[PDB]
């Protein structure tokens, strides 16, 4: 019980590490969207004044 | 200064002239051998082949990769997308095709022969300079077009390569010969017209990109069409390359250009890094 | 070239290099190219397809080369 | 002559400003530029002020100057309807692109019509069966309704709009309209191609028994010709609709690209962007195309169409737009095809309005939503299944995982599209054997059957029959030992005559590329226009 | 439909019938309120208002804000959602309940139009398409 | 927010007194500001508000 | 970086020499890039960063290379943003190193 625990939660790190390298991805994914989004709503607004 | 009209439409050498020689995106002879000879002017920009003028791809287009020509086979005037990461082998697979049209071509009759167009956009000129070195100590550089306008030209110059290399390419489509044409990293080309839009002002849309950067590309790779047999029936292949950044294929332009081109050829960065190589997916 | 890739698949999907390790493959599709006679190339690029009469004399040429290790 | 002439006042990419010195058109209308080497069509957008109209170009605007003629036609712009386009290739203006001569109109309509009134609607919600078993099932489709297949690009919304096309354009007794809006001029031959071989159109003196026509407006097309080329057919469709009476079937495939055209003309007509870059008449332009395709008191427009997620996001605001619009959405799933699902429609992402106990007889009714009850709990379950494995869940949990593992792969279907790049032949279900297949599965009369049984395959008949050959395939190991004996000398003759009887090609050197090739003498220096218009070379200044 | 008013700016209506369509039906319910009986208003699609109004103001080339609405689209649901009240007792005691209808995209409830209708209205009644799965039905959170 | 806080500076400076202002939702003092800061001709700061928030 | 690349030059044009030229932070080039096309009213790219990134730093990174006369290496310090790697600053400059030297703690 202990051995095959030990391998239980050494598949559970790879797969919360897999887990975790793929929201880390798509996290920057919709970080760089946002400093993008953010930006083209104060041009737009500054392009109706400017 | 003085602006003179040269009185026509945007225009770059096609012919049999071209064959040999390296060219900026432009036209104009780049590898010092003195201006294209047997050639003529044609424009960069023609609308693409409507749906009478084409004809279902029938004859097969070998790439000389095992992966590509067993598993992804790839018929003459198909549009074949190679996406992947940085360094995952995109260009090794549409450099074999290249020099596997020279050891086709020695072999298959006088029409039945593909000549290559290999589009350079955004790349380092030094690597341009060492695919010139290998596509001449190999004998591929008879058959083959280069277009390069690396990443010191201006932006202006990495757009309109691939509409000036397909210009060339699409003088072999039109008289019954086939083509091969290959966009290396067309993702460098919509950086470069992303440039053009947001310095011209113009409203930009997802990841800064205009909102004719769907239009860019999918007018580009519409001629490369199989023609039908009442106007020669040739051929031209289309090999666009998309860097994805981190393997994600949702990104806006590899959306745009997986639903233009017919297939796609992911190459796996993981299976690069374990020796898979080249690295289908 | 093409005809060169089928036979390296036919010598790979039928079951002629089960033998063979997973260490020496590529080994031994070069010795599988290489070892089999450049005739049978010929047939199969003319004829365009492994014919009935060609799979016998693949299978009899295939069987009679020299794989590495094993 | 002078007047009702305007001249090109300027020219921005796909948007002419044209002054009329007189008299200036509508909005809406149509007009000619004189001496351009198309046939270029300009409609009319914008009154900009001071005698200038704003215009949208047909075809592309490389070779205008600004002083061009271009007369006005006093009329939007106006296609042939009727019977006579059936059978034929219109583009976005009406002209035949098929080459087979000019089109039989019955009348010349324009393209720009107000939706039909309120008291001209209809309320009457019949199936359309389509032989789809997670269409028939989760989300079925009205017989007169307005269906959306909303995808990502390579996820299958035109394998899923052809066999469509295969299972209910046939069985339909009226006409359809395929209009091809910014998709691939190869798939529009491929269509063409494969309706002629079908007998859907026939060529020549028989096309009066055509049933189709097509109206293709594909992606090599300038965004003017992408954003009116759903309204050319529409105009078909709605001919038939209003002046024959018939029930007509409408495709669309990419109906996306009509809202993406005009965001591509919308950056040039000088207006201050909507939201992620899209033109702030997104909704009333949609909204616009989208009424006119109803079913009315005089006849019925089952229209199918595709409509692409710009990458991969459903929340974009053209993909969300057109969700309020349609009666039956199917949403396909990038995630759902990567596990080799298909069609790789989201069970619970795709709704309908004809999911209704009241419309669909409560029995169908109570296993569509059982279905989507234990995948919602498979969902529920999806990272516990990750991070833990299947070993901690319950044992009345462990069975749901294996009952709805079994039901999206017995969503998944072969197509007869699809039969060409997969080889398995297609499979037609009919209603009632997706609903019985769908009750065992949930109630657990296939519990014995492994998960793979269900994987494309037609109905419950076909999951017991590849259960067996599941089981007749582990025990054909065992079978026997194949032997090629004695057959060298019956009919396979040699290698070495077999070379010999070969036909030696004749390879050609000196490849001659100067065949008809005029070669025309392009000098050193820059060739330029002075300014009395010849050709002289660059002055040597700066 | 005995005592039912319906208004309709539809899709296809132009966008100043779609902004006003709220403020149409609220005028038609203000007169039961206003004469001692009571009414209940429903702006189906009021994230669909915003948008219309949004076509308007970039069009009369008003500056935009969050997601190009314009600044004054919280305004725009404010005056409009204060009009259903409870009168008192020397203004005949009518009532008018509004029930505004709210869309969000993928459950995304800090949307910016859905942030705003949420801080003007009493309650919330939040529907959730997992739930909606579930068999809950109404899928009520 | 500017007309009771003068009425709760009457009541500090000129009466004296002890004041309890309460203020719901100075919140939306800021988003007031925004709703005519455009109109006023100021380009957008960052998450939409006023450059003067 | 311009100014070292000029001094870089001489000694691969006219001396004909191997020169190396370090480039500390390549990033705080394309960070002070990013700054000059903001401060000439230029609309930013994504995440933030000039139009011409990939111009600006392909303009000075075309300059970077070996011709017949001499050699010009660059070892360039390279930061990341956020540590992420498909931020268009870092994934532009990628698109130009030969090779990539990690040193790790
Ligand atoms: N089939 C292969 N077998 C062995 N090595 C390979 C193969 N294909 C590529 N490589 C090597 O791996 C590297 C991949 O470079 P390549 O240019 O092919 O990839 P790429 O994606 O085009 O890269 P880039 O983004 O720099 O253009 C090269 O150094 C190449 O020499
Ligand atoms: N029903 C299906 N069966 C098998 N493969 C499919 C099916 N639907 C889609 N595919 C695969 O998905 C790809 C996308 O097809 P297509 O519909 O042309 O793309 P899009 O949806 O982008 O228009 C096809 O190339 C095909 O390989
Ligand atoms: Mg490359
Ligand atoms: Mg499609």
């Amino acid at each position: 019980e202990h051995a095959s625990r030990m391998s239980a939660m050494e598949n559970s790190t790879k797969s919360a590490g897999e887990m975790l390298g793929k929201l880390t991805l798509d996290y920057n994914r919709k970080r760089q969207a946002t400093i993008t989004t953010e930006l083209i709503e104060i041009i737009a607004g500054a392009s109706a004044l400017m | 200064d003085l602006v003179y009209r040269t009185g026509q439409i945007v225009n770059v050498p096609i012919g049999p002239g071209t064959l040999g020689r390296v060219t900026d995106g432009l036209g104009q002879p780049i590898d010092g051998k003195g201006p294209l000879t047997n050639v003529r002017s044609s424009l960069v920009e023609v609308k693409a082949p409507g749906i009478i003028a084409r004809q279902s791809v029938r004859e097969p287009l070998f790439t000389g990769v095992k992966a590509v020509d067993a598993l992804v086979p790839i018929g003459r005037g198909q549009r074949e997308l190679i996406i992947g990461d940085r360094q995952t082998g995109k260009t090794a697979v549409a450099i074999d095709a290249i020099i596997h049209q020279k050891n086709c071509n020695e072999q298959v009759p006088k029409a039945q022969r593909v000549y290559c167009v290999y589009v350079a956009v955004g790349q380092k000129r030094s690597t341009v300079a060492q695919l010139v070195k290998l596509f001449t100590q190999t004998g591929a550089m008879r058959y083959t077009i280069m277009v390069s306008a690396t990443a010191s030209d201006a932006a202006p110059l990495q757009f309109l390569a691939p509409y000036s290399g397909c210009a060339m390419a699409e003088y072999f489509r039109d008289t019954g010969k086939h083509g091969l044409i290959i966009y290396d990293d067309l993702s460098k080309q919509s950086v470069a017209y992303r440039q053009m839009s947001l310095l011209l002002r113009r409203p930009p849309g997802r990841e800064a990109f205009p909102g004719d950067v769907f239009y860019l590309h999918s007018r580009l790779l519409e001629r490369a069409a199989k023609l039908s047999k009442e106007l020669g029936g040739g051929s031209l292949t289309a090999f666009p390359v998309i860097e994805t950044q981190a393997g994600d294929v949702s990104a806006y332009i590899a959306t745009n250009v997986i639903s233009i081109t017919d297939g796609q050829i992911f190459l796996e960065t993981e299976l690069f890094y374990k020796g898979i190589r080249p690295a289908l997916n | 070239p093409i005809e060169r890739q089928t036979v390296a698949v036919y010598a790979a999907t039928k079951g002629f290099l089960d033998k063979v390790r997973v260490q020496d493959i590529v080994a031994a599709e070069e010795a599988v190219i290489s070892q089999v006679n450049p005739a049978v190339f010929k047939i199969l690029k003319a004829n365009g397809k492994i014919t009935p009469a060609l799979d016998a004399h693949l299978k009899a040429e295939l069987r009679k080369v020299k794989l590495p290790g094993a | 002559p002078a007047i009702d002439a305007g001249y090109v006042s300027q020219v921005i990419g796909p948007v002419v400003d044209v002054r009329f010195d007189g008299e200036l058109p509508s909005i809406l209308s149509s007009l000619e530029v004189e001496g351009h080497s198309v046939r270029l069509v300009l409609e009319v957008a914008q009154h900009m002020g001071d005698n200038t109209v704003r215009c949208i170009a047909m075809d592309s605007t490389d070779g205008l100057v600004r002083g061009q003629k271009v007369v006005d036609t006093g009329s939007p712009i106006k296609v042939p309807v009727g019977r006579g386009t059936l059978g034929r290739i219109m583009n976005v203006i009406g002209e035949p692109v098929d080459e087979q001569g000019p089109i039989d109109a019955a009348d010349i309509w324009s393209i720009h019509r107000e939706a039909p009134e309120f008291t001209e609607q209809s309320t009457e919600q019949e199936i359309l069966v389509t032989g789809i078993k997670v269409v028939d099932l989760l989300a079925p489709y009205q017989r007169g309704g307005k269906i959306g297949l909303f995808g990502g690009a390579g996820v299958g919304k035109t394998v899923l709009i052809m066999e469509l096309i295969n299972n209910v354009a046939k069985a339909h007794g009226g006409f359809s309209v395929f209009a091809g809006v910014g998709e691939r001029t190869r798939e529009g031959n491929d269509l063409y191609r494969e309706m002629i071989e079908s007998g859907v159109i026939k060529l020549g003196a028989e096309r009066g028994n055509s049933k189709c026509t097509l109206v293709y407006g594909q992606m090599n097309e300038p965004p003017g010709a992408r954003a009116r080329v759903a309204l050319t057919g529409l105009t078909v469709a709605e001919y038939f609709r209003d002046i024959e009476g018939q029930d007509v079937l409408l495709f669309v495939d990419n109906i996306f690209r009509f809202t993406q055209a005009n965001s591509e003309v919308s950056a040039l007509l000088g207006r201050i962007p909507s939201a992620v870059g899209y033109q702030p008449t997104l909704a009333t332009d949609l909204g616009g195309l989208q009424e006119r395709i109803t079913t009315t008191t005089k006849g019925s427009i089952t229209s199918v169409q595709a409509v692409y997620v710009p990458a991969d996001d459903l929340t974009d605001p053209a993909p969300a737009t057109t969700f309020a619009h349609l009666d039956a959405t199917t949403v396909l799933s990038r995630s759902i095809a990567e596990l080799g699902i298909y069609p790789a429609v989201d069970p619970l992402d795709s709704t309908s309005r004809m999911l209704n106990p009241n419309v669909i007889g409560a029995e169908h009714y109570n296993v569509a939503r059982g279905v989507q009850k234990v995948l919602q709990d498979y969902k529920n379950l999806q990272d516990i299944i990750a991070i833990l494995g299947m070993d901690e869940l319950s044992e009345e949990d462990k069975l749901t995982v294996a009952r709805a593992r079994k039901i999206q792969r017995f969503l998944s279907q072969p197509f007869q599209v699809a039969e060409v790049f997969t080889g398995t032949p297609g499979k037609y279900v009919d209603l009632a054997d997706t609903i019985s297949g769908f009750q065992g599965v949930l109630t657990g009369k296939y519990d014995d059957l492994p998960e793979m049984a269900f994987y494309m395959v037609g109905d419950i008949k076909e999951v017991k029959e590849k259960a067996d050959k599941m089981a007749k395939d582990i025990a054909s190991r065992k079978e026997a030992d194949n032997k090629k004996v004695s057959e060298e000398l019956k009919d396979i003759p040699s290698l070495d005559k077999l070379v010999s009887e070969i036909k030696e090609v004749v390879i050609e050197e000196d490849d001659g590329l100067e065949e008809d090739f005029k070669a025309e003498a392009l000098s050193s220096e820059t060739v330029v226009l002075n300014e009395e218009g010849k050709s002289v070379p660059l002055p040597k200044k700066n």
